[PDB]
């Protein structure tokens, strides 16, 4: 037999228990997404019974890539109820799940191989929009009709680029062009690598309450499929993102919130390999959105401490998608890391951050601006985890806050005077409400043989730490540290002048490498301060 | 009359010393803190107020809710000025 | 430049851990400072032993009582100061500058900072223990007995040179010899990577043939044999190491008629007390009230910087070095089997139990306990483990003696106690808690599969415990030892010794006719269920 | 006396099922173990208590000892019996 499927069981294991933490006994069920032809799985969603519903897989199927489908479904012990469909039901028991078991999951589904299953393929992009006529009284009979003849006029349209001349339309077999995206689609990843197209409509075809909803789609783009592969995928990914934008709207409806407009986002939530993609009632209020925010955690198997919906962390896929940053700032340069061979055990910070450093926003901070920049990077994580929407403060905004919780006198202001560690923390208490915690030092030796503090920081906190020291500031991102040899190396985050957007440059340089412990001077006192994640999300 | 009692460690000298306060609760920490800070002999604006176990304290709040927040057990460190 | 010293810095921070431990009050109490004394290998510049104390017992008085239960190849090399306000006293040849931030903190770097001559090193045990069981009589005058005892002693280090001591078994023999007749690299057959506490060479003191109230101490004699040894460096030592049993059997009696108890006959113990990398050799009265004696503990403790937790210097935790040295249940009984292997090799990580035990297998104790006993016997194991490391003095429960504590605490029925009945990990987590109030936690599996996911639980408990865990289940008892562990690879080994009946005390077969070998993960059955009791050590010496 | 409340789980059982007690502090716990143990449909005289953290507890002493000892949450596995 050679008909295994393959399948994640720790990452299916995750997310039994981010549906289960938020509890606090109805029985529990739950669908299989996955890539039917390789035959491997990329989503297990859970659920309990309320919420099996031929309507419910519907949502769900309707937010995944448009490569994957209903592959099946599982059943815990024996109890959950099982919405009919997919080749195959997985057989789990409600302690194999407690614990998290590999052992007893592929002896209980024999068809089974565990697989750390891996991001694959770019992703293309392109904005579309489309009007919807609504005859008031029965708007929600007309918008869910619209959304049918929508699905079914989408297979004559035409994503194409201009810049490299490529064109996704529909095809018979024998004009599929092999091989077409490949050079586009070679060691990809979703999250990163993307191909914008523009939409177009051919001129053969085309009281009350309109509706122009407008939003993006996308649709990945592996290795090795031919135009026509691209194609079917365009098709389905339009497809769910109308009938997405028909659900919610269909809920606002039902819910007495009327017809409100949406917004298109796509987000690639903690741990996952494949894309999300909602449309969101961005109309609604913002309990109203918080509350919808939270059905979703639950519905796609989400966290319920960290944000993960938030638009603030949405992915900027489209060259058009409205940004709450700085669209010329790297984003995650440390992940653009070249061949690192670990000395030892690994932590490095647990969300996206922006590089901010020397001679950026029109300001020369040639000396004075070290902790300033270090501080603005932070602000960054916070912006991009969904902890707020305020825009990244610049020099003169933050000293305007020490002089505002009175630490500094107003002649800082206009200054370019040097901060640290501790005013940091000031600022980010006053504009935030954050609290901070410290690992104050006497030496830079100190901090490294205090490396365990740092790395139990970024494995619960996540957040980036800021070194002051030496007249130095810097930003700390990771330790490798073995508890052996007693050899320890920092990833430093260096905001000590790039001057150009260039990552080519920062890792070939000093800028963001891994710094040994021979950087931190044993002459100088070194303090670090720790940004603690508030709880809710 | 009715008042707090703070424990503050310098962790800057290497023999720990301790000053102990017990400060009415309607004191602005901001006093608790420049008053030990002038009792260690190191400038107050140098220096920064942090709990036992890390949390940063921000001082301008009274001593009575400095007290419910984080404990008696507070260290005064060092400030650091980092311009590179 | 040239006179650089080596010290195991993290070792000296937890004696004074272990010191301070006895108050838990810091800056709450009023006392006088803290000073200490620094022993180690004065040849080659290498600290052992950091000993910190009260001012009070820095005396002369006092450093004598150290340095004569130390091994024979360590001396006063310092002193230490605490943030500069420690008492002196004058020796050594330098001075360690600690500070109070220093030794709470414990940076190792804020310690080579102060001190510039010095170079962290964790300092690990080497050579052999030459051991011999030596006899001497003392004459004390009636009203003079304190006063001669010092003189007695002081002659006897004068005569301590004419002493030969010979190994039969492979014709080794210690004497005086002229620096020229030196044989050199003598006992490196013996002492290539040994140690201290495992491997012994036993020779019989001899002395020439042709050379009021009475006193005769009988007792071991211990002396290192390390790697490179000359046939006199060896001779240098056991002179040395003679010279300090006799003058601490001195000290001991001398301290003992003025505390009270009189003149007392002394017993003769050697510990390697938890993170020492060499032997403590002390002498211990024999007769005294029960406050003298746990007075007596407490003392040693404080003054050897043993923590105020464990037990360490119980009678029942003494090393079984010499033969004919007297026993706590060390019948025909092979102490720690798992150490006499070399054939593994690790697969990974490896934790395995920390303190000593016994092997009890089938039909040892006179009954035949066949296909039964196998629960019964780990327990007795575990049961050995609690009287080596000092937490009772009770003798292992022979089977009728475990039946009856089920009973006893209303569990299974008085039949039961005349039975050859099956128990478990469950009776046994009663029997210990009932006869030793003892508290056990579980390991509560149902397949072999779970066993082997579940190691870091094992790998925890060993580092955490160190007590010995038996497993039950597929209808056979087991005693689990250590586990070797590759958090990369999830290839998983298990150290096993099996309750299953072998002949009599030979390792050759024990150790390699698979009784006490490394098991793969495949040994656990995945058709049944496992379960594994952690018996759960007290907080108090 | 007043009532003391425990929660056994079985682990032998995959579906994990719970039962919730409520006894006065006066009851012997091997009424609640008895109670328990057919409650789950499993024999009383092959089954083991131990706590959440898994350490043994002996049921032959009054509810409100195993309460404050051990707590609320117990666990319910069975006793392995082997000799051979």
């Amino acid at each position: 037999v050679n008909e295994l499927w393959f399948i994640d069981a720790q990452a299916m294991f995750q997310n039994y228990a981010n549906l289960r933490s938020f509890s606090k006994n109805t029985t529990i069920g739950g669908f299989v997404f996955g890539r039917k032809a390789r035959k491997q799985v990329i989503h297990v969603l859970f659920a309990y019974a309320e919420d099996l519903t031929e309507s419910n897989r519907q949502f769900l199927e309707s937010s995944l890539s448009a490569d994957i489908e209903l592959v099946g479904n599982l059943n815990i012990d024996g109890q959950s109820q099982i919405l009919p469909g997919g080749q195959f039901t997985l057989q789990l028991t409600s302690r194999m799940l407690e614990n998290r078991s590999i052992s007893e999951f592929l002896d209980m589904n024999v068809m089974f191989n565990n697989e750390h299953v891996l991001m694959e393929g770019a992703s293309c992009v392109s904005r579309v929009g489309y009007e919807w006529s609504l005859r008031a009284g029965r708007e929600q009979e007309d918008v869910k009709s619209a959304a049918e003849r929508l699905s079914m006029a989408s297979f004559r349209f035409t994503y194409l680029n201009a810049e490299h001349g490529l064109v996704i339309r529909e095809q018979k077999p024998e004009a599929a062009q092999q091989k077409y995206l490949d050079k586009f689609s070679k060691g990809a990843v979703p999250y990163k690598d993307v191909i914008e197209f523009t939409a177009m409509q051919s001129l053969t075809r085309d009281h009350f309450t309109r509706l122009v909803t407008i939003g993006e789609v996308v649709f990945p783009a592996f290795f090795g499929d031919s135009s026509l592969d691209l194609y079917k995928r365009s098709r389905e990914a339009f497809n769910r993102r109308a009938n997405n934008t028909m659900m919610v709207t269909v809920n606002g409806i039902r819910a007495g919130r009327g017809v409100t407009t949406t917004t298109s986002a796509t987000y690639l939530p903690p741990g996952w390999v494949s894309l999300l993609h909602l449309q969101l009632p961005t109309k609604w209020t913002d309990n109203e959105q918080r509350n919808y925010r939270i059905r979703l955690h639950k519905l796609f198997n989400l966290p319920s401490s960290k944000p993960v919906l938030r638009l603030s962390q949405a992915l900027a896929l489209h060259s058009e998608s409205a940004r709450l940053t700085n669209k010329k700032l790297i984003r995650e340069p440390h992940l653009s890391i070249t061949n690192y061979q670990p000395v030892g055990e690994i932590t490095t910070v647990n969300g996206p951050y922006n590089y901010h450093h020397y001679m950026q926003d029109g300001i020369d901070d040639s000396g004075w601006g070290s902790a300033y920049r270090s501080f603005q990077t932070i602000w960054s994580w916070f912006i991009l985890n969904g902890y707020t929407d305020k825009p990244v403060p610049s020099h003169r905004e933050i000293q305007q806050a020490l002089v505002d919780i009175q630490d500094k006198q107003a002649k800082f202001v206009g200054s370019r005077q040097w901060i640290g560690s501790t005013e940091i923390s000031f600022v980010l208490n006053e504009l935030l409400k954050l609290e901070c915690r410290f690992i104050a030092t006497n030496s830079g030796a100190e901090v490294v043989e205090r490396v365990r503090e740092l790395a139990r920081h970024f494995e619960t906190s996540g957040t980036p730490v800021m070194i002051g020291g030496n007249m130095l500031a810097h930003t700390i991102l990771g330790v490798d540290f073995n508890d052996t040899t007693g050899e320890t190396k920092f990833l430093v985050l260096d905001p000590h002048y790039t001057g150009s957007e260039d990552i080519k440059t920062i890792t070939s340089k000093g800028w963001c490498a891994w710094k040994p412990a021979s950087f931190w001077s044993k002459d100088h006192f070194y303090n670090m301060v720790l940004p603690q994640p508030p709880s809710d999300a | 009359g009715s008042k707090v009692t703070f424990k503050i460690t310098l962790t800057s000298d290497p023999k720990l010393p301790f000053k102990v306060l017990s400060v009415p609760e309607s004191t602005p920490f901001t006093a608790v803190l420049k008053f030990a800070a002038e009792e260690f002999k190191v400038p107050a604006a140098t220096s920064a107020i942090i709990t036992n176990d890390g949390v940063g304290v921000n001082p301008a709040q009274p001593a009575g809710n400095i007290f419910l927040k984080h404990g008696s057990e507070l260290r005064l460190i060092p400030r650091d000025r980092v311009g590179g």
